[PDB]
């Protein structure tokens, strides 16, 4: 329901889908610039990736994996 | 008991012969109940109840005081929610009001035509509310709605303002059926709910396991309940003698475990038998943004009753054996997607041209190929979307009409006027065919169709053929032939009299051929009155 | 493929006729074209002409479907923007070279347009030059639906589902009313894949969950189940040994080996009992090479609808070799199993005690169907009546049992 | 009324008055002539069983019933049928033997229905009752 | 069982009844439609015994 490169808010709806023949509010949870990734109409499974976004508050460092047997 | 069974049978026949109605005022017990259902059309006053055996007896048999009031078992909250009761009323007065109001649509007897009114709602008006792909309350579509801003005007529906009187409203609410008036012509009416219904299932208090479930029921589907409700409504109106207007919008039958277990297939067969026995026009129209698929078309093709059925589609309606996704699933796989790139996509064509170059390092090959798969895979979804559109373009009315399976493409804005006048002459012509069939039942539908048109062309001239396709002019013309008694208009009647004479002659001639011994004595009686001149001439040719 | 067949049988030694039609799944996976539909039509029309039965062996893949390959391999896309397709497309079109050949042939309808300098042929309607993949099959189908309803009203119709009958084939089978289903076959309208995608996951894995004998025999959609085609046909001829060659003919009489002037050894009791013992007899508890004789001719009783609505027991039998229809009443409590709906995680499988000597919705419906069918065949009826009342509980009342009582009344 | 229902013999004037309300409401929908006067809108005739269970047309004062069922032939002029139309109306009388169903009631029903079929016109049944008559030899 | 014997008696009586019933149908038909009668006679008269024709003139 938005477009690419659009600022959003916490708690702001960003998509709406039909599941089990019924609607679902895809509520956004964090504010920032969205770039819509997974193009619409495709079936998806839990834990998929639908978008990236550039938030306005960056945060701490993140993962670096090193362990191998 | 003898008397009761006797009148049960008699009443079953009555239902097949005339209109039966029943009013539940206080309580209907046993045979009274059975008579009420046999009456079929049932109005139920509040605080009445409908039972066979009393709560006391049943509680004792069941060892405890399960039930406290017959209303728990037979009240309006059961029969109105399940379609056993057709209408509910607060009192007897309101019952009678409903009776006469229904009756204002119905013919005095079966030998008589529907009573026509001169209505104050004109015929050549436009419909202000416009149906949308987005779901909507169909009451706006049928009866109209208030205008959102000015609020003192009315956004007109398809049918005449204030004329629509619903039935079975709270039961099986995925479909809505009823009676209405179009310019004061009573019609039967079928429409489709588009939003998901939320159905309440009551708890069985006898059984502690049963809890009240709550079910989502998708739109555009026929269920067992819907099919049953439909069979009963179609038959009843059919036994009244009304034409039908269907605002058709069905995606398919529900094929899920529950409905399959519950025998939806059986009730589809029954509807088929019922309409096959239908005797007056059925007009089906798929409105804009609706679609009609597979089984639903098959079971309502005009071939079942060509004599009486007609089908119309809006430009923005759609219909096929199979929806795009499943057609695509079979006839648009990966191979076809790559193939399509190979013909049309410049990046794929260009890249493929380069992969089609000799003496490249296998490094260069694999790098190009990966770049190709990445481009391809990224491109696959959209190109699938294009595919479904492509399939959808196969489903249009043009093809249907070219092969002769549909009668016309309509335009929604002016569809009302067309259907009014069209129905008026289709119906009147049918009435005349009934008159003809009465004149000689042995003639086939085809030959009956034939000759009437030809007698018209004979009288009014081959040059005037085209007029036949003008509803209005033949309608006005037909009426003058029909209305002036003992005029110069009983021409078709005179011709029919000749045909009747011919048919009668065939009956006596055939009868004597089978039974020649009867001839001589038949003559004495036949000779019993005739002109003296005929007697002499008979001697001359003897 | 279809044939007229005549044969001499013990009951009809001078001969009797039937018409048999069957699908060939190997010719275009058994799809349904106009010629196939017409063969069905004209065979049925003749069947009606002589009043003799119609047997349809359904093993098929439903209506024919297809897309024009010839176009598929030559169409072009009119993109909104070539440098980005994902901003949507407006239409597909053909160059004048591609258009100038199909144009003559009623294949598509296009309109010429000038756009971006070039001349394109905007595709407006797809007509499709290939005959037999279109709504003509729909017309043919409705035609034979009506015709088949009449056939059912005119002669005995029976249908056998061997591997799978899809959609309209199923509908013809139900219209045939009398239905035999080979084990391991299945019966559906829309496939598990399609439905699972619509529901976003693989809920169901096999058509047998939906249409096997475990559904249709337990709900009365299927009249008999068989392990193979041979056992089906055996059952067919066995039934036919009870049925008149045509409607213009009298019941076929046998000289039976079970005498007429014998006594019944079994004596009915207030205590409940298997009515099959009452009808056909039972083995003697002590001697066991003897036989406690039933009412009817030894070995003559052939049941129907056995696992569905087991509060009543219905079937066919012979009295001195005269075929009759038979109605009896279960007196012992039935324990009915209702399966769980796997689609809905709430729905659980109830298990119900069903008292004897009562008419239920199922029983009344099953009863209406049996009475009507035999009645339109012209058979005598034997009812062993023992009823305490109608069931008046919430569920059956909600499910409209009263309505079906009215229906039995019309039928008789 | 104390049983929460309507006395059988009051129904006719309540339908006529209702008919007036209808004559008013329908004028919204259509151009109509002026309604007729109420006395001229309807004529009814009581249907009564002779000794042989055969129908007899009777103009008698209300209350004369010796059984729990009453029926009439009714003709009235309506907006849709101003020249007149006929119906048959049957109704229970709850005051005679708690509205039980005896053989005379069954027979009245039979013969009224048979005539209804004879003319092809509709049959309206008002059901408020206690089922089949019962008794034991006192 | 015995075809064309002296056993088809009730059948013969029924045949007479059928003949009578047919006669009533034609008679009723002429009553409703006497104008069709004359031409029907010519076809009806087309074969019958000569004696019946002469006697008919005698009683004419």
């Amino acid at each position: 329901i938005v477009e690419d490169g659009g600022h959003v808010f916490a708690g702001q709806c960003y998509a709406e889908i039909e599941v089990m023949k019924m609607v679902m509010t895809l509520t956004a949870v964090e504010s920032g610039c969205i770039h819509y990734v997974k193009r619409p109409g495709a079936a998806l499974d839990p834990g998929c990736v639908l978008a990236k976004m550039q938030l306005d508050n960056p945060s701490k460092v993140q993962q670096a994996e090193l362990h191998t047997g | 008991l003898r008397g009761s069974g006797m009148i049960a049978g008699e009443s079953s026949l009555a239902y097949n012969e005339i209109i039966t109605i029943s009013l539940v005022t206080c309580r209907a017990i046993g045979i009274g109940a059975y008579l009420v259902r046999l009456g079929q059309r049932t109005i139920q006053v509040e605080n009445s109840h409908l039972i066979l055996t009393g709560a006391g007896a049943l509680n004792k048999v069941l060892g405890r005081e399960v039930y406290t009031s017959n209303n728990q078992l037979g009240g309006i909250q059961i029969m109105h929610n399940n379609g056993v009761t057709h209408c509910t009323v607060c009192d007897d007065f309101e019952g009678v009001f409903t009776v006469l109001h229904w009756l204002s649509y119905m013919p005095k007897s079966v030998h008589s035509s529907v009573p026509l009114l001169n209505s104050k709602d004109p015929i050549d008006r436009i419909i202000e509310f416009v149906p949308t792909k987005t779901p909507y309350d169909p009451r706006w579509m049928l009866a109209g709605r208030p205008h959102p801003t000015q609020k003192g005007q009315w956004l007109s529906g398809f049918f005449d303002y204030g004329s629509f009187s619903e039935i079975m409203q709270p039961w099986a609410q995925t479909v809505v059926v009823g009676r209405a008036r179009l310019g004061g012509i009573p019609v039967g009416v079928v429409a489709v709910e588009t939003r998901t219904v939320e159905l309440s299932i009551p708890a069985d208090p006898a059984n502690l396991d049963s809890e009240a479930k709550i079910i989502q029921q998708a739109g555009q589907v026929w269920f067992p309940d819907s099919a049953f409700k439909t069979y009963q409504a179609i038959k009843d109106f059919n036994r009244e003698g009304l034409p039908l207007m269907v605002f058709a919008n069905w995606r398919g039958f529900s094929g899920g475990m529950k409905d399959m277990y519950d025998q939806v297939l059986k009730f589809g067969a029954y509807i088929v038998d019922g309409l096959r026995e239908c005797c007056q026009p059925v007009l089906v129209y798929i409105p804009p943004q609706a679609e009609l698929r597979g089984g639903s078309w098959v079971v309502i093709d005009s071939s079942i009753n060509p004599r009486h059925m007609e089908m119309y589609a809006d430009r923005e309606s759609r219909g096929s054996v199979l929806e795009p996704e499943g057609t695509v699933e079979i006839k648009f796989r990966r191979k076809d997607l790559v193939k399509t790139m190979r013909r049309v996509d410049p990046v794929y064509i260009h890249l493929a041209e380069r992969l089609g170059t000799p003496e490249l390092s296998t490094a260069e090959r694999k790098e190009l190929e990966n770049k190709l798969k990445e481009r391809e895979e990224f491109l696959i979804p959209i190109y699938h979307q294009v595919a479904v559109q492509f399939a959808d373009l196969h489903d249009t009315p043009g093809r249907m009409q070219e092969k002769g399976v549909i009668s016309d493409i309509l335009d929604w804005k002016t569809s009302r006027t067309f259907f009014y006048w069209r129905l008026r002459r289709l119906l009147l012509e049918d009435l005349v065919k009934k008159k003809i069939h009465n004149a000689n039942p042995e003639l086939t539908d085809g030959q009956i169709q034939a000759m009437l048109r030809r007698w018209f062309v004979e009288v009014e001239g081959t040059v005037k053929a085209y007029v036949w396709d003008n509803n209005k002019d033949l309608a006005e013309w037909l009426e003058k032939q029909l209305t002036e008694e003992d005029g110069v208009h009983s021409v078709i009647e005179e011709n029919i009299k000749c045909i009747s004479r011919d048919y009668v002659l065939k009956q006596i001639r055939s009868l004597v051929q089978a039974n020649p011994e009867v001839a001589m004595d038949s003559i004495i009686h036949m000779t019993q009155h005739i002109s003296p001149t005929q007697r002499a001439e008979v001697i001359r040719i003897l | 493929v279809a044939w007229k067949m005549t044969f001499k049988s013990p009951e009809y030694p001078e001969g009797r006729d039937i018409i048999v039609i069957g699908n060939d799944i190997t010719y275009r996976i058994g799809s349904f074209g106009p010629q196939e539909d017409l063969l069905f039509l004209r065979a049925s029309e003749l069947a009606r002409a002589e009043g003799i039965p119609r047997i349809y062996v359904s093993a098929n893949s439903g209506a024919r479907i297809g897309l024009a390959e010839e176009i598929r391999h030559m169409f072009h896309v009119a993109w909104v923007d070539p440098e980005d397709p994902y901003k949507g497309y407006r239409y597909l079109y053909l160059t004048p070279q591609d258009y100038k050949r199909v144009s003559a042939l009623n294949s598509v309808h296009c309109e010429h347009v000038e756009d971006e300098g070039e001349s394109r042929y905007k595709i407006t309607d797809i007509i499709g030059k290939e005959e037999g993949i279109g709504p003509e099959n729909l017309r043919g189908s409705g035609m034979i639906a009506g015709e088949s309803s009449l056939a059912y009203n005119e002669i005995i119709t029976i249908s056998l589902v061997t591997c799978r009958a899809i959609g309209i084939g199923a509908y013809l089978v139900r219209l045939g009313q009398r239905t035999i289903q080979v084990e391991n076959s299945h019966l559906i309208l829309t496939g598990a894949g399609a439905l699972n995608k619509v529901l976003g996951r693989e809920v169901y894995t096999s058509n047998n969950q939906l249409g096997g004998i475990q559904i249709m025999h337990n709900n009365g959609v299927t009249h008999c189940t068989v392990c193979d085609d041979f056992e089906g046909v055996f059952t067919v001829l066995h039934w036919l040994s009870y049925m008149p060659k045509s409607v213009h003919s009298s019941v076929p009489l046998l000289n039976s080996k079970d005498p007429i002037d014998r006594i019944i050894e079994f004596v009915p009791t207030k205590t409940p009992y298997d009515p099959r013992w009452m009808l056909a007899g039972r083995p003697h508890p002590t001697q066991k090479g003897q036989w406690l004789s039933g009412f009817f001719d030894y070995g003559s009783f052939s049941e129907i609808m056995q696992p569905w609505a087991q509060t009543v027991v219905v079937g066919r039998a012979r009295l001195g070799g005269i075929p009759v229809g038979v109605v009896a009443v279960e007196t012992r409590t039935v324990e009915l199993s209702i399966p769980a709906d796997p689609a809905n995680l709430d729905s659980e499988a109830k298990i119900i005690q069903q008292a004897g000597q009562v008419w239920f919705p199922d029983s009344a419906f099953k009863t209406y169907q049996a009475i009507k069918d035999f009645n339109r065949e012209g058979l005598p009826l034997m009812v062993f009546a023992n009823w305490r009342g109608f069931s008046g509980g919430m569920k059956d009342m909600y499910d409209q049992v009263l309505k079906f009582g009215a229906y039995i009344v019309d039928g008789l | 009324q104390s049983l929460g229902t309507t006395y059988i013999y009051d129904i006719p004037e309540m339908f006529r008055q209702s008919l007036i309300k209808l004559w008013e409401s329908m004028s919204t929908q259509a151009f109509l002539p002026s309604p007729p006067l109420p006395s001229d809108m309807l004529t009814y005739t009581e249907l009564v069983l002779d000794d042989q269970g055969q129908l007899v047309h009777m103009n008698r004062l209300p209350g004369g019933n010796e059984i729990g069922m009453v029926a009439w032939k009714m003709t009235f002029k309506s907006p849709e049928y101003p020249e007149g139309r006929d119906i048959i109306v049957i109704g229970n009388d709850i005051t005679y033997r708690i509205g039980s169903f005896g053989p005379q009631e069954d027979l009245l029903f039979l013969r009224a229905s048979e005539l209804a079929r004879a003319e092809g016109i509709p049959r309206i049944y008002v059901s408020a009752n206690s089922g089949a008559r019962i008794g034991l030899a006192e």
